[PDB]
């Protein structure tokens, strides 16, 4: 066969998973536009999924 | 043996070497196993086996 | 240097008495680190007999036949030690005390279990232990990887069938096919783990279009629709 | 060296008469070479006869090819053919 032996450094199996329930979801992005420009937008949210 | 085996899902040693003999010798083509084993188990049991 | 192997050597070569391993204090004492007391039944005790009955001949060559029949002593005295032993715990059995089966069931079985090293159920990432798992699993490989191919059974049930000088009882094949099983599964590990990678991360890459709760969440259902936002057009 | 060999040949000349005995295609097969033939299968490999133990020119008639065998004793067949019904 093209196996190879199980006594192999790959016996991880767990390694790059990354389940969904882990993902970076995209939030509100807090802008800043200088020192003296506090009536400015000050954040932005295009599509984030929290306020 | 030659002859047609019980109800499915017991795998015998004889379906159970049968088995183990083709994915040492084919490593994948799953049709080419399950008639190796006697053609009486799907292709959907033999990986439902295997794992 | 394997002075108890030597001598197993020296009898599987039938040629003891050429050599005799040359006891001198300078290759009998060698070897040794005095005889190192034997720890099999026979198979390194009947070696001891046959090389004391060799050096009967020269008798004067070899100089560690004391060392030899000095451990005859301790061994004729240790039996007579344990006989009298033996002895006196047949005696001092109590007459009545009536062992209970269900612990010698649970004793029964935790000594075979302990016997051939398995695991025994009590009922009475971390790549330092990953080394420790399979040098177990290459352990047993290297041993279902020295049994004979002619290996053959006898069930007690071959009287009813009558065989004769030549019948080809059909229950022959009952252990080999057992043993290649096992030796061949513990090959295609690494097999099963690459379509076990590839079958969780299949299944669980996607985790929110088949899983109801999870697609009816609130921030999965909003962030699915976010992903869909479609450019605004300028003018 | 090669595996696929015929080893297995027929004579055109068809001599089914007298050949009922013999092992037939279903004509007469005709291997390249004799046969095999085993006295016993299974070995008894105790039975110091061939163990040959290394303590203490005797030769021994024993009684046919059948100590090598084992066979079980009649005494208990009986009590598997009463286990039999």
């Amino acid at each position: 066969s093209n196996i190879p032996d199980p006594t192999l450094p790959p016996t991880e199996m767990m390694t790059r998973f990354l389940h969904p329930n882990w993902y970076a979801l995209p939030t509100t992005v807090w802008l800043k536009y200088g020192n003296y420009n506090s009536w400015a937008p000050s954040f932005n949210e295009n599509g984030t999924v929290v306020d | 043996e030659n002859n047609g085996n019980s109800v499915k899902k017991n795998w015998s040693d004889q379906e159970m070497l049968l088995l183990l003999e083709g994915i040492e010798m084919y490593e994948d083509q799953w049709e080419k196993i399950a008639d190796h084993v006697g053609g009486h188990k799907r292709v959907e049991d033999c990986i439902e086996k295997f794992l | 240097l394997q002075e108890q192997s030597e001598l197993m050597s020296t009898v599987m070569n039938n040629t003891p008495t050429t050599v005799a391993a040359l006891a001198a204090v300078a290759a009998a004492s060698e070897t040794n680190g005095t005889i190192p007391k034997p720890r099999s039944s026979a198979q390194l005790e009947q070696l001891l007999y046959r090389y004391r009955a060799i050096q009967n001949h020269p008798k004067e060559n070899k100089l560690e036949i004391k060392a030899i029949e000095d451990t005859f002593r301790n061994i004729s005295r240790d039996q007579d030690i344990y006989e009298t032993k033996l002895d006196t715990l047949r005696k001092s059995i109590d007459k009545g005390f009536q062992y209970d089966e269900d612990l010698l069931n649970k004793h029964l079985v935790a000594l075979q279990l302990l016997e051939k090293d398995t695991d025994v159920p009590d009922y009475f990432g971390d790549p330092d232990t990953e080394i420790r798992i399979s040098a177990r699993i290459s352990n047993r490989i290297n041993e279902l990887e020295r049994l004979p191919a002619n290996l053959g059974t006898y069930s007690l049930d071959d009287c009813l069938e009558f065989i004769t000088k030549d019948d080809l009882s059909s229950r022959m094949d009952t252990f080999k096919i057992k043993a290649l099983v096992e030796l061949k599964s513990l090959k295609l590990l690494t097999k099963q783990k690459s379509i076990r990678q590839k079958l969780i991360n299949n299944v669980a890459s996607q985790a929110h279009h088949n899983i109801p709760y999870l697609r009816d969440s609130p921030f999965t259902a909003a962030a699915q629709r976010s992903v869909q936002i479609r450019s605004k057009v300028i003018v | 060296i090669m595996i696929d060999a015929a080893s297995s040949f027929v004579l055109p000349i068809s001599i089914t008469k007298n050949v009922d005995v013999l092992q037939r295609t279903d004509e007469i097969l005709w291997f390249r070479g004799p046969s095999v033939i085993v006295n016993e299968r299974i070995i008894n490999s105790g039975d110091p006869h061939l163990s040959l133990p290394l303590n203490r020119n005797e030769k021994e008639s024993l009684p046919g090819p059948f100590v090598l065998g084992l066979r079980p004793s009649a005494k208990f067949t009986a009590h598997r053919l009463s286990m039999l019904r």
